């Protein structure tokens, strides 16, 4: 093997590189079935396995792949990650076949082989597009089921690598993708400062629309849904930013999932602060501030307090619902005793403050 | 297996009867595939009978049972999914779809009626939960069930 | 009837109304801290009165009278 | 080019950058405020090295901020820093016709902005109030009308809309401003026994309809000028905390007298202590 296998067996697949474009598929799959036998014992196994990769890629490309031969790559994917320490070409091989798994429509296979590379970062410093390919395959694994918050750090990471900074109109649809998840994510403490992680940005606020969108959900009660859709359900075509908004519009089943979830976040944004600032409101009043049926209003508060994320005690005889109204057996005197210590700290605040104020008028 | 059959035929100690079908399946593993795939049914019916629905999906997602994919293990994920969301109508559609293997076995035909009563009250404390005083005419309208029997079944709860 | 040890702090202000250069002391809270070595000597030099044995009436006089 | 000659050749113990950046911004009066005049006021903000009353550049840095914040900005950054521009001299040794125009320029800024809720300390600011005594009554009168908190007196000066620029563009939130100051007063006016006003009284004291007063108070809770709760079926609100205002030598008479019989109540209950628990401790 001593510096003589390198020019021997890689020259055998240097031939096969020339015949996979020239010779017909009949003798060369006899060439392959006669060359996969030697793969185990003596072949490319010194460290140069990333030429064995293009010939086990060449098994797929003779038929240009199908469903099953895409899954025939699985025997050699994870193996030569241990084969030779290398930062880029090994990753370029193993991030490929997950797009084939998407053509298999298999997500449980995809995230297991995605689990190998999320720790294998820090190779982006030489590649201006390959790290960008790792992200574009990792939308659809997260886009599909409900994961509107695993895409959070994802979409700031395609506000990352400095190719993106200098394609101003392709940079605009990066601003589309960096704003249409913070709303669409379910509520969390992570969303509650994600609105701050995207704010404080000098170049995000160039779009006059989207500075106001995150303004609405930092601030107070929202105009209902119909008085908002006439002011923001039209800019989704305009500008030079239509394609993630077309990604809202285009697949209408993706649209119906994104119409109603945008409806879901704004019908909820009432119910947070209506619990915060109201004590007791009628059933008829709240259903009018949601612009839908009173039965549909009761279905909204049913699956939120069985989530117990908003506590409520509704009624269906007098329509009298109320917010944050427990029995309070002990909290009367307990909150009263707190008001003493706030008061007694306050009478001590002015007491040592007056005596110095006399010392700057009548001192000597 | 039949140490667990007759001990579950009287419904005394489901936990120990669960332990028989576990060992009955570990013996059947990778040597008898007809008898192994029926053994998943008796452990997960007992686990629904144990009223731990999430642990059903926890087992079959484990790599030991990931080999034994089939129709009847999907017949148990859905019924567990029906009892997970704690609804009556969720349970009804799961029966009709997989009826040829769910409602075919001689002991399942004995255990569905007792499984129905637990799940009848389970949605019943779910929909009654979010409020105060309410009418009975809506809860009959939200379960799609009658009023007289529901009023008796509500009266058994306070007793 | 209190603790006759006062301390301030230095704060300055280019602020509201008084002078372009304004500076006024503000009292930070003050107490007599103890230490294990000195409590031998402190409690030795008193020998006069010390209303210890905290029962139902130490609180009655240290904070209710 | 001559400035950066003077910027580099002044290396004295006197700070060069405080006068040169204010010389940059004074030279940016010609054109442009987005890139250089911004970086005058953004860069030099903390270089005040332990010298309050830097009266050479105390006014010059603040006059640069006045011309820049009256230029494109909200209204109110002009309205804040000019208090320290006009807060450094007592004999102003310049014609008062300028200062009554500068105060009228300052009087327009504390009106159109949103974050301005004082109208008690600028009103009791005794260098610019009597300065426009008999010239422009209608500005001083509508300052009173906000503290009067009424829809009626603001309508009286609707015949006197002096200075038609910057007026109708903000007219929607001028009408919003009076409806918001109306609740601060009556919450302060009512005693601490109830302070529980109804929505019909708001519809009386602000002549605004029923379907908007709930939107009015949630704005008041969000800004933070009031802290209370909101009922909807009994049509009342339990206001608890209100914003502290200013007061004259007449409201201290109430605070003198409500304090005074509270003194002897501390005397009276402690009189039981040293007389009944007397033998417990000598």
């Amino acid at each position: 093997r001593r510096s003589q296998l390198k020019q021997a067996v890689a020259k055998m697949v240097q031939q096969c590189c020339t015949y996979v474009e020239e010779i017909t598929d009949l003798p060369i799959k006899l060439r392959l079935i006669d060359t996969l036998r030697m793969v185990t014992e003596g072949k490319i196994y010194v460290e140069i396995e990333r030429a064995r990769l293009t010939k086990t890629l060449a098994t797929i490309k003779e038929q240009n792949g199908d469903v099953k031969e895409a899954a025939s790559i699985l025997q050699e994917l994870q193996v030569e990650t241990y084969g030779s320490m290398e930062k880029k070409e090994r990753v370029e091989f193993i991030l490929e076949q997950m797009r084939l798994c998407l053509a298999v429509k298999d997500y449980i296979r995809t995230q297991i082989i995605s689990k190998k590379i999320n720790t294998k970062f820090f190779q982006e410093e030489n590649t201006e597009k390959l790290k960008l390919k790792y992200y574009n395959l990792m939308i659809q694994l997260d886009q599909h089921e409900g994961s509107y918050l695993s895409i959070c750090k994802h979409y700031r990471a395609i506000y990352d690598t400095p190719c993106i900074q200098a394609e101003s109109e392709k940079w605009q649809q990066a601003l589309k993708s960096v704003v249409l998840y913070v709303i669409l994510a379910p509520f969390d403490n992570e969303q509650s400062d994600l609105v701050h992680r995207i704010s404080g940005d000098k170049k995000l606020e160039e779009i006059p629309k989207y500075k106001d969108l995150l303004k609405l959900f930092t601030t107070m009660e929202l105009m209902r849904w119909s008085t908002l859709v006439e002011d923001y359900g039209m800019e989704l075509r305009k500008g030079s930013l239509e394609s993630p908004a077309t990604d809202v519009f285009g697949s209408t089943e993706e649209g119906e999932k994104r119409w109603k979830d945008l409806k879901n976040r704004v019908v909820e944004h009432n119910i947070r602060i209506m619990a915060k600032y109201y004590t007791r409101i009628t059933m008829k009043r709240m259903a009018q501030l949601l612009d839908l049926s009173v039965d549909e209003s009761e279905a909204f508060l049913s699956n939120l307090v069985v989530n117990k994320t908003i506590f409520a005690k509704v009624d269906r005889l007098a329509g009298i619902i109320n917010f944050q109204r427990p029995k309070d057996p002990n909290n009367l005197l307990n909150d009263w005793s707190q008001k003493l210590n706030s008061l007694m700290s306050l009478v001590n605040k002015t007491t040592h403050l007056i005596a110095k104020e006399e010392m700057i008028h009548n001192l000597q | 297996m039949q140490s667990g059959i007759i001990h579950a035929a009287e419904e005394k100690d489901w936990k120990t009867a669960y332990s028989y079908f576990y060992e009955a399946f570990e013996g059947y593993d990778s040597i008898d595939s007809p008898k192994a795939i029926t053994s998943l049914k008796y452990m997960l019916l007992c686990k629904i009978m144990l009223n731990t629905p999430e642990d059903v999906q926890a087992l079959v997602s484990g790599k030991l049972a990931l080999r034994y994919a089939g129709r009847q293990t999907e017949a148990l994920k859905c019924v567990a999914q029906a009892s997970k969301n704690r609804s009556l109508a969720d349970f009804e559609k799961a029966l009709t779809d997989y009826r040829a293997e769910l409602r075919d076995d001689p002991i399942i035909s004995t255990h569905l009626a007792k499984l129905y009563d637990n799940l009848l009250e389970q949605n019943l404390i779910r929909v009654i939960e979010p409020f105060s005083r309410v009418q009975i005419e809506h809860i009959s309208s939200l379960i799609k069930l009658s009023k007289a029997d529901v009023e008796r079944k509500l009266s058994q709860m306070i007793l | 009837l209190g603790l006759p040890t006062e301390a301030y702090i230095s704060v300055e202000e280019v602020h509201d109304d008084g002078t372009p250069t304004s500076k006024t002391f503000e009292h930070v809270t003050s107490e007599i801290g103890a230490e294990e070595a000195e409590e031998v000597g402190v409690e030795h030099l008193l020998r006069d009165i010390k209303d210890t044995t905290v029962g139902t009436l130490s609180q009655r006089i240290t904070n209710q009278v | 080019t001559f400035l950066e000659k003077t910027r580099e050749k002044v290396k004295s113990s006197d700070e060069a950058v405080i006068l040169c950046k204010t010389a940059i911004g004074a030279l940016k009066l010609n054109i442009g405020d987005l890139q250089v005049t911004k970086e005058t006021i953004e860069d030099v903000e903390e270089m005040l090295n332990n010298l309050p009353g830097v009266t050479s550049v105390h006014s010059r840095f603040y006059d640069l901020s006045s011309k820049y914040y009256q230029t494109i900005g909200n209204h109110a950054s002009y309205y804040k820093d000019a208090l320290r521009f006009l807060g450094c001299v007592d004999i102003k040794d310049l014609p008062v016709s300028e200062q009554q125009e500068r105060a009228f320029t300052l009087g327009l800024a504390g009106l159109l902005g949103e974050g301005v809720f004082n109208f008690g300390e600028l009103l009791m600011h005794p260098v610019l109030e009597s300065l426009r005594n008999t010239d422009r009554q209608w500005l001083i009168d509508t300052l009173y009308a906000f503290n009067s908190g009424n829809v009626e007196r603001f309508q009286t000066l609707k015949t006197a809309w002096g200075q038609q620029p910057d007026l109708a563009a903000n007219e929607a939130q001028l009408l919003r401003k009076i409806q918001l100051l109306c609740l601060m007063e009556m919450t302060f006016t009512r005693p601490a026994n109830h302070r529980q006003l109804t929505f019909e009284e708001i519809a009386k004291s602000a002549k605004i309809t029923v379907n908007e007063v709930e939107l009015l108070v949630m704005k008041a809770l969000s800004v933070g000028l009031v802290k209370g709760s909101i009922d909807e079926v009994d049509k009342r609100v339990h206001m608890t905390w209100v914003q502290p205002r200013v007061l004259d030598l007449q409201q201290i008479k109430g605070m003198k007298d409500r304090l005074e019989f509270w003194c002897t109540d501390v005397k009276s209950m402690e009189m039981l202590v040293e007389h009944q628990a007397h033998d417990i401790l000598t």
